[PDB]
């Protein structure tokens, strides 16, 4: 989505929601049964700055489910493709409105964060674009946007590496090399500490505060996600949940994007003294600043090793995670998260969150009484 | 390897697929397991996987709502949240330390004929679970003060179990289809008697339902099977053995007893309704073969399947699908089949708009039965495969380990995946038809219909329409229209 | 029953015979693009064999009773035979496929030009028979060539098959009409189809399909083998072409005028590999600006546009002018 | 096993009869046969009004 | 003004799926679509048991014959 | 979920005011109601002339006879 | 003195800046009345409408109430130059602190008296104005509306617009890029 423009926002949400519809070699009816008959899956999900597509099935089907795969993402969107996507687009946003879903509130999030170019792009897509997903935008956006040097292809389960060598051979062989070729690129990412008050009516207040932590580049991503965890297993419930009956529910979000990030908490409560909400996750987003405790910070270390372990346990989720190292990094480090992981110290978490808490803040507010919460330089004096 | 490429469709020798008899390559290998019994009657069994970065320890107790009375109904649920309370050894405080050190993922699932309890820990500390999973266990202490604290949890459980509406129904269509017997209680037990339980009734139900012959202990994932099974058999020698002279409550068979249960309540804009019948037992010849019929129905999604991705209903493989897709409002739908040692249920659960109340009500069995006359080959094959990758996306070490030990607890055995898929891979149409008729065709039925009735008062009761629904073409009449 | 293992299949489709089924990788139905499948069958009717010899000595009797009948009738109705060929009539009135493709794909523009033409000679035919269009709507009638039309019918049916024929797959059916009559309740689409019964399944291989060499073939020289370098090839060449001409008259010149064989081996020349400077700079610039001309889509300018309307409730339904301090 | 948001049992009196329990042949095994019994009796009363339709 | 409304009300308006063939694309609506339109007999047949009938905390037991 | 679509799907929803007496209160519903559902047969019979046309600037003049 | 920022997408982004004013009961609601004609009329359309095309419509809003009143401005103009949009408003606002020329508060005089007797000549407004009048004051006043209008001085509105200005601002927004506007501790430094 980073990678759209304002003309060809939303042209991933189309293809994730047309992303069987193919008719060069196969069609949307054989390409699914494929998947039907083979008693594997077929999946594809797409982020700020990735797209993936993910099938599991049999050895056997193995030539049959990758063809498939294939030409799903490389083939060209055609007409039909496009118009059953903007059917489908036109009825998520109606039911992400309806819905009130957290992922509308994030996409607000980040219109705030880098405004509405780059990252800011909302992943739905513009809801006022939706007309335009017609198949020339989806096959422009593709063109500028999908280039060899861009595609990565993984499997896991193979017995022999020059097996898929070859298969991949008989199929992406074909896509003549981008090199020397002007390229689209990406431009630097902009981060702008922006606030958004919107008044609704509601009976609870939902707040958001974030900032700019730092990329995947950086060494200090897995302090990121160990604060992140020690936030959301141990500190977030005990200390705003449980003590207080106001609190609905408080989450910690955390993204790290290829030149920028976004480190911070998600609180929802009763729509009355949302000050006292806004001071309190104040509160315990410094608190880790002001230190963190040698027992809490085991505790969060152990969490977070189970829930890599348990994601990396199972084949597809490790093996989608070993892509993405690789398109990061061209080494593969999800086979030592644990070394890392213990090597963080309380130390570093709090310099980490210390320096983070200086940024600009990014300050999301919604509910019946969002006026009533003190000014922009208020909040930013009591991070301070 | 059967020949240098492993992506070969050589062997699939049937018009794209693999004979009646033949299986996946994938599907020959099994990895190792060992079961060992002990003195006490403790039932150890590991599955090692060195590759896997993870180490599960599963505790399954015989033990469950089963052996629960009207005057103690509820013990089981103070049971699971006392056991963590404390023990002799260590305080609330230790036990939750330990517990946090080694990862919060302990899950305690209070089942009806059994009580599960799963930890899930790094490879260097799985033996360090066991003598933790086997002291807290065997020696907690259960406190009155306890107890009185953990009324009032136990009760907000009760009363809140309504917000999983398909566990709820799941409890309903139980509560229907057993009324002459104590396992037709809900789980979570009877409210007004929450408050009744006391210390000594917990210390009885332990003591008399958590003995050596109810405990098997299964592990997986990187763990080393003489170490484990050595420290497993020092924490659990010191369990009671089984006593003959001790009587537990509701050992006879919970006959299956049809009937149309309607919870109305014209306030919650959708319909949740069950369908079932009564299924054969974890030892029942027919068991794998309704295995395969809970893959034929499969689950639904109105987010996916046809309801999102296909031109039409009607070009697919799936004849459950087909009707789903057809219905823009039937929003979910899964087959469950819940096995027990003397009964089971083997049934359909929709969740969708009232307006579509008679579909989802003679939908399940009309397909069903349908299949006691007819089946597709490509629904078999479709159900075949789906098995065989179900079969070999078995990863996590915590789902694996309660596998296995269910599997021992309910057989004494841990079945293999090879043999599984010799099992299920040996079903034919004349088989699967066959087994339709004897479980499925003309068959009693228990249903359960919760939300705005409305609709259905009309034919709220055991009648004719609902009488021939579980025949096959002959009943589809009220499905069909609306 | 399966259809595939039945008796008539295990005692015939065997490897004895060769009539086996053979399993390959999915493909969609109908693989084979009707417009290059009438090109090589054309092609090879005409331009082979004994029924492309009987068909060449028709040329004279079909060209008049096939090709000027419809020309002369579609000048005398003010049409081109893109009126009638484009878009058949059928299409035009009263077709759901073309109409649901038309709105999804197609410009307004692109058909109601088509209607209007018609419309022009139907609001005179109808209110007095026997019109005959005036001389100036002939003109402008004439004035496009085949040439044009032809571009336009294989660009439209080949978008209508990589589109939309490329993702159907037809399924065994009942009546489509909901008519109590029995004897269209009882139909039944399916059986006595070829295609039904060429392949039971999505991944078997095709058996029937036109060999590379044909394909090859069929986009040479529609008039003949000749050799366009040497000069007794190129005499032949221009003599077919003349005799082609004169045949169809607004096939690819007006029907005073010649052919322009010079710019057409330069063009030739231009798209091969073959070049050479035996043509003048001038010829090839000409030659090249109209081929880029002739292979560029239009596009807007985004100039000379009207004015978009914001209406606005009249004075009688807003308030009155005056408006005083309320206390 | 009813919902959490219901709750006691209203005082109105619904039921002035038991005719559920006391409305049973406790042969929950074997329900089969009873099915079939009363499927029999269904044809033969069909059968007699056949008869006279013929 | 050009507002569907006219700006002076508004218009319960709804696009009934009846008559059409396509939701999108080349796939096609679904069969029950129709039925979504709530208080119509044309709709269903069973609309014609229309009794007033409202009920919370009701359960009723009904046993096999 | 409690929600109309359960929570993950869209419902294309609609209560037709057949069937239905009164708006609120105790005043009718307006007679020509039903025809604000477009594309139904049912609501009129003029949707059998359906031909597909479309045209945008287009002006014609007749006179009276 | 809250603020409001609405993300919502439109291509428009609408604004609205305002004040406490004073109650009916203070003397300088006639002057508050001027000023809305020095900026309805004469001064708004000029400065902001004429001279730059994004502001789609501009208008002075002046409410006021028994106990408090509001005064300030409201404006609506392209999104992605919405900071354009808010600067140059409160310039205008704040000229009118700066100063009033004599011939603008002769106009702005003439057009509030038009509107006035015109609302006055139709009987029904002027019945209505009569009794909302008896309420408020107790008397009829709309009878020498003319004169307070005469006596009102270009000195007097803009004193009491620059007091005016010294309150909380109270601002919203609403528009596709509202996201990226000036603090409120930079609206109020701008306004002092
Ligand atoms: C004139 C003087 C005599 C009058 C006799 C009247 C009838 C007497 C008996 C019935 C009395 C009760 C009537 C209740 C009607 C309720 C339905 C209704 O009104 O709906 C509107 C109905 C149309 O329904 P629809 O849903 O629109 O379906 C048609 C669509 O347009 C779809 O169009 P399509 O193009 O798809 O289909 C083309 C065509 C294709 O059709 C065919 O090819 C089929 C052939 C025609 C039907 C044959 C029926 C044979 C009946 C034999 C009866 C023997 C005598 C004993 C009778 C007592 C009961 C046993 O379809 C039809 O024509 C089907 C419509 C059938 C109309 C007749 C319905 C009534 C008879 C039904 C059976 C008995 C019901 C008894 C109920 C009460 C209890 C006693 O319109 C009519 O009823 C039209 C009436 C025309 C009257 C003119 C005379 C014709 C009399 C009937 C046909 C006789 C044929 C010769 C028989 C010879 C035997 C040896
Ligand atoms: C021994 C048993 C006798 C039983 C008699 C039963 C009588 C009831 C009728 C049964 C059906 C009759 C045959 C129908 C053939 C239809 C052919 C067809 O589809 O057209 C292909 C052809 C076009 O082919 P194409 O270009 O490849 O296009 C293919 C389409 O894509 C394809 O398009 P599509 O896929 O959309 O097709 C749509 C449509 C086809 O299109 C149509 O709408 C067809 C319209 C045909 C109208 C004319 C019908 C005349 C039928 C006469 C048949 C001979 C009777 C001889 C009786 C002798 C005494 C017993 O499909 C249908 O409606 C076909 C349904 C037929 C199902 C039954 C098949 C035959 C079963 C026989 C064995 C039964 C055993 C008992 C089972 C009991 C229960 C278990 O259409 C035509 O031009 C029509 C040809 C009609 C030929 C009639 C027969 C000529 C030869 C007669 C020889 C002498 C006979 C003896 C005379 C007396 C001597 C003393
Ligand atoms: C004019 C001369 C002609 C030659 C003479 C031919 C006479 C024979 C006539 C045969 C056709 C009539 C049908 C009878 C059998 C149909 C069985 C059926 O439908 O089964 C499937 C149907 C399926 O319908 P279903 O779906 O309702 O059944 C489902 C029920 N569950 C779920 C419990 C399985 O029913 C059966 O399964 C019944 C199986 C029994 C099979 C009975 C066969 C009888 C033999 C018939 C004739 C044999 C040849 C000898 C004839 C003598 C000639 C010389």
């Amino acid at each position: 989505t980073r990678d759209e423009t304002n003309e060809t926002s939303g042209s991933l949400l189309s293809i994730k929601n047309t992303y069987l519809k193919t008719v060069l070699n196969t069609n949307e009816t054989i390409n699914y049964g494929v998947v039907q008959q083979s008693g594997g899956s077929f999946e594809m999900e797409y982020d700020q700055e990735t797209a993936y597509f993910k099938a599991n099935c049999l050895a056997h089907d193995a030539t049959d489910v990758f063809s498939m795969v294939a030409d799903c993402a490389l083939e060209p969107r055609s007409t039909v493709a496009a118009s059953v996507g903007v059917e489908k687009n036109q009825n998520t946003h109606k039911l992400e409105s309806y819905l009130k879903t957290g992922e509308l509130f994030n996409e607000s999030v980040f219109k705030t964060a880098y405004g509405l170019k780059g990252l800011g792009l909302p992943l739905k897509g513009l809801r006022g674009n939706v007309k335009n997903l017609s198949s020339y935008t989806l096959q422009k956006f593709q063109l500028e946007n999908i280039t060899p040097n861009r595609i990565f292809v993984c499997a896991a389960g193979v017995e022999s590496h020059q097996e898929f060598v070859d298969l991949v051979q008989t199929k992406l062989a074909q896509i003549p090399s981008a090199e020397g070729q002007k390229t689209h690129q990406r431009e630097k990412s902009e981060y702008l500490g922006g606030e958004v008050r919107n008044l609704t009516e509601e009976s609870n207040v939902t707040l958001a505060l974030l900032f700019q932590s730092v990329p995947w580049s950086s060494a200090d991503i897995v302090a990121f996600n160990v604060a992140a965890a020690l936030l959301n297993n141990l500190r977030l419930k005990k200390n705003l949940l449980q003590k207080y009956a106001y609190f609905d529910q408080a989450e910690a979000l955390n993204f790290h994007f290829t030149d920028s990030g976004l480190f911070g908490l998600r609180t929802s409560g009763s729509a009355d003294r949302a000050k006292d909400i806004l001071n309190h996750s104040i509160a315990e987003l410094k608190a880790i600043a002001s230190g963190v405790n040698a027992d809490e910070l085991l505790t969060a270390k152990a969490a977070l090793k189970n829930s890599v372990l348990s994601a990396l346990e199972r084949q597809t989720d490790r093996l989608e995670e070993t892509v993405k190292n690789v398109r990061t990094f061209n080494k593969i480090q999800h086979t030592d998260y644990v070394k890392q992981i213990d090597s963080v110290t309380a130390d570093q978490v709090a310099k980490a969150v210390a320096k983070v808490l200086t940024s600009n803040p990014t300050f999301v507010a919604q509910g019946s009484q969002v006026n009533a919460l003190p000014t922009y330089d208020a909040i930013r004096n009591l991070l301070k | 390897k059967s020949e240098r490429l492993q992506f070969s469709k050589a062997r699939l020798t049937d018009f794209g697929e693999l004979p009646q008899g033949e299986i996946p390559t994938a599907l020959q290998y099994d990895r190792p397991c060992r079961v060992e019994t002990l003195a006490n009657g403790v039932r150890l069994a590991v599955e090692p996987s060195s590759v896997s970065p993870l180490a599960a320890v599963s505790v399954v107790v015989r033990a469950g709502t089963r052996q629960e009375t009207l005057e103690t109904s509820g013990v089981a649920q103070f049971v699971q949240r006392l056991v963590l309370r404390g023990t002799s050894k260590r305080n609330r405080e230790q036990i939750e330390k330990e517990l946090a050190l080694l990862g919060g993922n302990l899950k305690v699932q209070v089942g009806r004929e059994t009580t599960t309890y799963t930890l899930s820990v790094l490879p260097e500390n799985v033996e360090k679970a066991v003598d933790f999973l086997g002291d807290i266990l065997q020696n907690s202490v259960f406190n009155k003060q306890q107890v009185e604290a953990e009324k009032e949890a136990v009760y907000n459980n009760a009363l809140s179990a309504q917000n999983d509406q398909q566990g709820l129904l799941l409890e309903n269509i139980h509560f229907t289809a057993y009324r002459d017997h104590y396992f037709g209680q809900p789980t979570h037990g009877i409210r007004e008697n929450l408050h009744n339980i006391t210390d000594e009734v917990v210390k009885n139900f332990v003591k008399t339902n958590y003995v050596g012959s109810n405990f098997v202990v299964a592990a997986a994932g990187n763990v080393n099977s003489q170490a484990f099974l050595q420290a497993a058999e020092k924490a659990f020698g010191t369990v009671a053995q089984k006593d003959a002279t001790t009587f537990v409550p509701n050992t006879e068979k919970p006959y299956f007893t049809p009937s149309y249960m309607t919870i109305r309540d014209d306030e919650m804009h959708n319909l949740n309704v069950g369908v079932f019948f009564e299924a054969p037992s974890w030892t029942d010849p027919d068991f794998f073969t309704i295995n395969f019929f809970q893959r034929i129905l499969g689950e639904y999604q109105a987010d996916k399947y046809t309801g999102q991705h296909l031109n039409t209903s009607d070009r697919q493989y799936s004849l459950i699908h087909k009707e789903l897709g057809n219905l823009p409002d039937v929003t979910i739908h899964k087959t469950h089949y819940l096995p027990y040692s003397d009964t089971g249920l083997f049934g359909s659960y929709f969740y969708g708009n009232e307006i579509f109340g008679n579909q989802m009500l003679f939908l399940s069995q009309m397909i069903l039965s349908e299949y006691a006359s007819y089946i597709n080959q490509a629904e078999i094959y479709r159900a075949r495969a789906k098995y065989f990758n179900e079969l070999l996306a078995e990863q996590n070490s915590a789902d694996i380990a309660s596998s296995i030990a269910t599997q021992v607890t309910y057989l004494n055995r841990r079945v293999p995946r090879s043999e599984v898929a010799k099992r299920i891979s040996s079903l034919d149409s004349g088989l699967i038809n066959r087994a339709a008729t004897r479980w499925f065709w003309d068959k009693e039925l228990a249903i359960v219909t919760w939300g705005p009735s409305h609709g259905l008062i009309a034919g709220s009761h055991y009648n004719r329409s609902i009488k021939r629904s579980t025949l096959g073409w002959y009943g589809n009449t009220h499905y069909y229209i609306v | 029953v399966r259809l595939e293992k039945i008796l008539w299949e295990q005692l015939v489709n065997v490897k004895a015979f060769s009539r086996q089924r053979v399993i390959g990788a999915p493909s969609k139905w109908y693989n084979e693009n009707r417009t290059e499948w009438f090109k090589v069958a054309q092609h090879n009717a005409f331009n082979t064999g004994f029924s492309g010899v009987i068909l060449r000595a028709l040329e004279p009797l079909l060209a008049k009773f096939i090709y000027r009948w419809r020309l002369d009738i579609a000048h005398q109705r003010g049409l081109t035979l893109e009126d009638s060929l484009l878009f058949m009539d059928r299409e035009l009135r009263r077709c759901y496929f073309f109409e649901t493709v038309a709105r999804q794909n197609l410009h307004p523009y692109t058909v109601l030009f088509m209607k209007k033409r018609r419309a022009r000679y139907y609001k005179v035919e109808r209110g007095l028979r026997g019109f005959y269009v005036p001389d100036w709507v002939r003109k402008e009638a004439e004035e496009r060539q085949l040439s044009e039309t032809v571009d336009n019918i294989f660009n439209w049916e080949n978008f209508v098959y990589r589109e939309y024929m490329s993702d159907m797959t037809p399924i065994g059916r009942w009546t489509s009409l909901s008519k109590i009559t029995p004897l269209d309740m009882f139909q039944y689409y399916g059986l006595f189809r070829n295609e039904a019964w060429d392949r039971f399944f999505y991944n078997e291989a095709f058996y029937e399909s036109y060999s590379e060499k044909e394909k090859q073939e069929a986009n040479g020289n529609p008039f003949g083998k000749f050799n366009l370098q040497t000069a007794d090839g190129r005499a032949q060449f221009e003599k077919e072409v003349n005799t082609f001409i004169e045949r169809y008259p607004f096939a690819v010149t007006k029907p005073g005028q010649k052919f322009d064989f010079t710019r057409f081996y330069a063009l030739e020349d231009l798209a091969n590999k073959r070049d050479t400077s035996k043509y003048d700079p001038a010829l090839l610039e000409s030659v090249k600006n109209e081929l880029k001309q002739s292979a560029a889509l239009p596009a807007d300018n985004g100039a000379n546009k009207t004015k978009k309307s914001k209406p606005i409730l009249p004075d009688w339904l807003q308030p009155k002018f005056g408006k005083a301090f309320q206390a | 096993s009813r919902p959490g948001n219901f709750g006691d049992h209203i005082d109105f009196k619904v039921n002035i009869d038991n005719w559920f329990d006391e409305n049973r042949v406790h042969n929950e095994h074997e329900t089969d046969i009873r099915r079939t019994q009363i499927y029999t009796l269904n044809a033969i009363y069909y059968g007699g009004l056949l008869s006279f339709a013929r | 003004m050009n507002v569907t409304g006219a700006g002076l009300t508004h218009v319960k308006d709804f696009h009934s799926d009846e008559m059409r063939v396509f939701r999108g694309g080349l796939r096609h609506i679904a069969d029950k679509q129709g039925n979504l339109i709530y208080g119509s007999v044309n709709s269903s047949v069973r609309y014609y048991h229309d009794k007033m009938s409202y009920e919370r905390g009701f359960i009723q037991h009904s046993r096999s014959p």
